[PDB]
């Protein structure tokens, strides 16, 4: 009965030691298909999520060499050279589609109904809000206004349940976090980005102290991503 | 060039 | 031919960008193309990213096939059979994506490039990558397909070697060639006192004339006399 | 563990 699930999960682990990320996205996605309304574990969630991540990642890391490339040919009038970056970064995109509308299908029709806790709640509506977000980085003219969209009620839908987590809770900043990165370089507003993030960072110094020996270091590694884009954001 | 949870 | 000219800047050019990219099963057929559509030799830039690129396809299904075996290891190791069969399975899955992207550029140097080699340069270059591509498949394969493998890419090195007796023993080309076949010896075939003969004499040639240096190649060389050394530290412990 | 040609 559960027999299926144990062996994708333990498929799952091997392929992200063989670095194999397709194949290990590919059986999470299977675990989550199958369950009969049952939640994942948070082990399993976080295998769903580094697998889409890295499938995601790779992609993303050469969209923007390409891109890179693309723009240096189209400043120095080649544009023989500029088509050529340019059918390949398509290419690229319709891989991101793919794997984007994969994952938020799932979050849409499997995983964020029948999640119970406001962790897992929390946690799933801020993975909606992140691949759309994807999406929207090198989307265009109405794709990128409708992925804006619905990244942006993810996000806050994530900000309205996240209130029942200590500002501290690393869940609870990492929503911040990638919010406010995408209110920045999606949104284009940095003041709202600012705003957030030092809220976040601020709520979660005011706590530091009422926190344990084996708990504060998940919470200070997110607080310094925080205050590392403030860094760069503040002129 | 920010840098979003690992 | 005009349209042939510009095809194979093309793929030259895509081949760039998808290294760049770091995609590289992508960047091999780019430069596969520009093999099987030419006149009877690829320039130097070329040959070379032809090689980054079946090295960096085939590298990360080796890089992955090893930790997967040894976790089918751990398994049996553990009586757990299962888990075992499964690890079992899925090293399967990347052997046969090894053997296909080792087919494929062994097919290339065999048909197209180890033909129309005219210098005793590009002549050691594609017979050594042959011996390596022979090697990969050694790699993983057992009993008979190992031997018959191991044969192929036996025949490749010494062919290379005879060749390779025209350049200095301070090329790079000749001492990458005895890097690799002294690995194989040590490797494929189990015989360590080859290996450590083979590197320990291709190091000692060099040595023996590091005077004759070129400042042109001092750098690959070093590196390469350099790695000859911690191969026989290894070996010799 | 030996390492062949970069």
């Amino acid at each position: 009965s559960v027999n299926a699930r144990e062996s994708n999960v333990y498929m799952a682990k091997l392929a992200e030691q063989a670095e194999r990320y397709d194949e290990m996205a590919k059986y999470m996605k299977d675990v989550v298909e199958a369950r009969q309304s049952e939640e994942l574990t948070v082990e399993e969630r976080n295998l769903l999520s580094v697998a889409y991540k890295n499938a995601v990642g790779s992609r993303r890391s050469s969209w923007r060499i390409i891109s890179s490339v693309e723009q240096k040919e189209h400043s120095r009038n080649a544009e023989d050279a500029s088509k050529m970056c340019g059918k390949y970064r398509s290419k690229v995109e319709a891989e991101l589609t793919d794997i984007c509308n994969d994952i938020l299908t799932m979050l849409d029709k499997h995983l964020i109904p029948t999640a119970t806790s406001p962790d897992s709640k929390v946690f799933y509506f801020k993975m909606k809000g992140d691949y759309h977000r994807y999406i929207s980085e090198f989307s265009t003219g109405d794709s990128k206004q409708s992925s804006a969209e619905d990244a942006l009620k993810a996000y806050k839908d994530a900000t309205v349940v996240a209130k029942d987590l200590e500002p501290t809770h690393p869940i609870r900043l990492g929503l911040a976090l990638n919010f406010s990165v995408f209110h920045y370089e999606i949104l284009n507003e940095p003041r709202a980005a600012i705003d957030m993030a030092k809220e976040a960072f601020e709520m979660a110094i005011e706590q530091l102290d009422k926190l344990s020996e084996d708990c504060y270091k998940d919470s200070t590694l997110i607080m310094q991503l925080l205050r590392d884009n403030l860094t760069l954001w503040t002129a | 060039r920010a840098i979003s949870l690992p």
